[PDB]
């Protein structure tokens, strides 16, 4: 059960700037076993895009937790940032707040001030676990 | 491997 980079290129085969998207995302699946590769329609049934999607460990007041997310690589990754959503379980409801907005959507500094190549899918992971580590995107149901 | 939360708190 693994995504060899075939069925990546296949994914971005209509992105701008493929075999970079494709380095990174290998980068990131591999370091981060959870994330996976999903080639599916965003907003329209034309509109197709590959995202990662699955959980980040995030530690958290002595826990580490799987962290849901999802992260939509833009046809024009990595000159443009990805669009990220927290993605909750039944089990939890979003925290909306500093860092989450209404949607689910993800707001950060590494996002907004994003420049290739400098910035990149790992750094921007590593910030989230920071991040989210003072102030969880997401709690359980009590 | 399975998506977890922490509580309120």
């Amino acid at each position: 059960s693994a995504v060899s980079e075939s069925q990546l290129k296949k994914m971005v085969s209509k992105y701008k700037y493929r075999d970079l998207t494709v380095r990174e995302t290998v980068n990131v699946i591999t370091l981060y076993k959870d994330l996976k590769p999903v080639l599916d329609s965003y907003g329209t049934g034309s509109r197709e895009l590959m995202n990662l999607t699955g959980t980040i460990p995030v530690p958290y007041r002595g826990n580490t937790y799987n962290i849901p997310i999802c992260l939509w690589l833009l046809d024009t990754y990595p000159y443009n940032p990805p669009i990220c959503f927290v993605k909750p379980t039944s089990s939890m409801t979003i925290k909306t707040g500093k860092h989450v907005d209404a949607n689910g959507k993800i707001y950060l500094p590494y996002l907004h001030e994003w420049k290739h190549p400098q910035s990149d899918l790992l750094g921007l992971i590593q910030v989230m676990i920071v991040v989210f580590g003072d102030e969880p995107p997401v709690f359980s149901r009590p | 491997p399975e998506p977890t939360a922490p509580p309120e708190e």
